[PDB]
DNA sequence: CGTAAGATCACGCGCGATATCAGAATCCCGGTGCCGAGGCCGCTCAATTGGTCGTAGACAGCTCTAGCACCGCTTAAACGCACGTACGCGCTGTCC
DNA sequence: GCGCGTACGTGCGTTTAAGCGGTGCTAGAGCTGTCTACGACCAATTGAGCGGCCTCGGCACCGGGATTCTGATATCGCGCGTGATCTTACG
């Protein structure tokens, strides 16, 4: 049959607060870590433990940030997250100007 | 390169945020957010290691640089 | 609280995610690594009313 | 720029408040002052915040809500 | 003297002109007593800090510096009273 | 006697809760392998004590200045009521 | 977008404790002189944590079986609407 919008992402909510494997694979990361890196300074080396912590550190800031942006939607009697919800999320952190 | 962040990998980072609906532009905005994170981080990381004189950039590095971002991080040799 | 939380999962050994789950449950724990974020520790897990079916 | 709290039940409360901690204290009018200061900056910023949240409620009233939501976002408990 | 109820000297028109300042327009009813509460968590927060530095000093005044240094430690650093 | 208005029972139609089937979730258990945890032995490298020196800290005494208190005066600041008006809350149409 | 209930603004009236000054008393802070306890260092001594190397197992994985949970449908129940029968009133 189909299930009801809204009840499977409810499920992968539960299944995917149960669990703490990161949740980006890992090349694609490294690439853009990489990338970013390259624009700093050239012919750089990273440690694989180094890239690992980088990816530990982002995938928790964007972890919080989607529930604080999730809480400022449910203020506004919204239930999807929109730009503006991180935008204002932001803002009220101090991290955007 | 930047949009290898998938669309699916940033609602899987949602999911475990707490979010049931998310919206198009979303994804793309994620994606800005992170740049900008990580730009920031690994800048503090290589001034690190360019003060370190070294070539490779090091796990101290990035720990200390999340320690400058009050974003201290554990289980990477604190 | 990690080896309590451990022994609430079933485990023997001690993993982060016990550690995560004790620092977090632990109102004052949780105030004092306030900008403390633990590898492989996960979150809570929380879901807001609103988001549940009625 | 002028204080917005009116000095004296300022420094009466404050007065009360250390005393819950500790009897017997006394206070350099300077040290009072700097913590209006303080006070008036740290809420005034708060306010901000507030007013920024009831716009994102499609709301022009501020309300509890409000302020702990955003006190929430700013990591403050 | 005792001293109670002080929280209350915070009057309604204090807050209404700092929630001017902070760019409010409309003020909702219940708003004034969470300030209160607000302000009183930060007192009390500012000021457990305070009294344990001029603890150490061994004093019984607290000084200028003692706030100063209290602001500082809240992430919350304070300039014109020295430090 | 004959017709018209009202109460009650029988029958029919509509909205809500709760019995059932059924595919997808979840938990438990038999049986195997492993890389990480745990312990023993060597080895440097670390801790401790005999004994010394200047150093900082503790203590006591003289000086006094802003801290505290009250009284009188003046007045800017605070509180209660008429009201009506824009704001808040609730129902509804549309389509993204 | 429409409709309705209402919280509180301005203004007015009324009342009051917050600032200025004027006095008076004063607490412990700040600045000199005395006196003394101790930690770095050097020699020399002794011993413990780290690492290498063995040995062992709690749980992942596979595979299978058993118990649970939404989505759909239908019956029971209650509520509303309509016709038939009994009752009353009028002609």
């Amino acid at each position: 049959h189909r299930y009801r919008p809204g009840t499977v992402a409810l499920r992968e909510i539960r299944r995917y607060q149960k669990s703490t494997e990161l949740l980006i694979r890992k090349l694609p990361f490294q690439r853009l870590v990489r990338e970013i890196a390259q624009d700093f300074k050239t012919d750089l080396r990273f440690q694989s433990s180094a890239v690992m912590a980088l990816q530990e550190a982002s995938e928790a800031y964007l972890v919080a940030l989607f529930e604080d942006t999730n809480l400022c939607a449910i203020h506004a009697k919204r239930v999807t997250i929109m730009p503006k919800d991180i935008q204002l999320a932001r803002r009220i952190r101090g991290e955007r100007a | 390169n930047i949009q290898g962040i998938t669309k699916p990998a940033i609602r899987r980072l949602a999911r475990r945020g707490g979010v049931k609906r998310i919206s198009g532009l979303i994804y793309e905005e994620t994606r800005g957010v992170l740049k900008v994170f990580l730009e920031n981080v690994i800048r503090d990381a290589v001034t690190y290691t360019e003060h370190a004189k070294r070539k490779t950039v090091t796990a101290m590095d990035v720990v200390y640089a999340l320690k400058r971002q009050g974003r201290t991080l554990y289980g990477f040799g604190g | 609280l990690a080896g309590n939380a451990a022994r609430d999962n079933k485990k023997t050994r001690i993993i982060p995610r016990h550690l995560q789950l004790a620092v977090r449950n632990d109102e004052e724990l949780n105030k004092l690594l306030g900008r403390v974020t633990i590898a492989q520790g996960g979150v809570l897990p929380n879901i807001q009313s609103v988001l549940l079916p009625k």
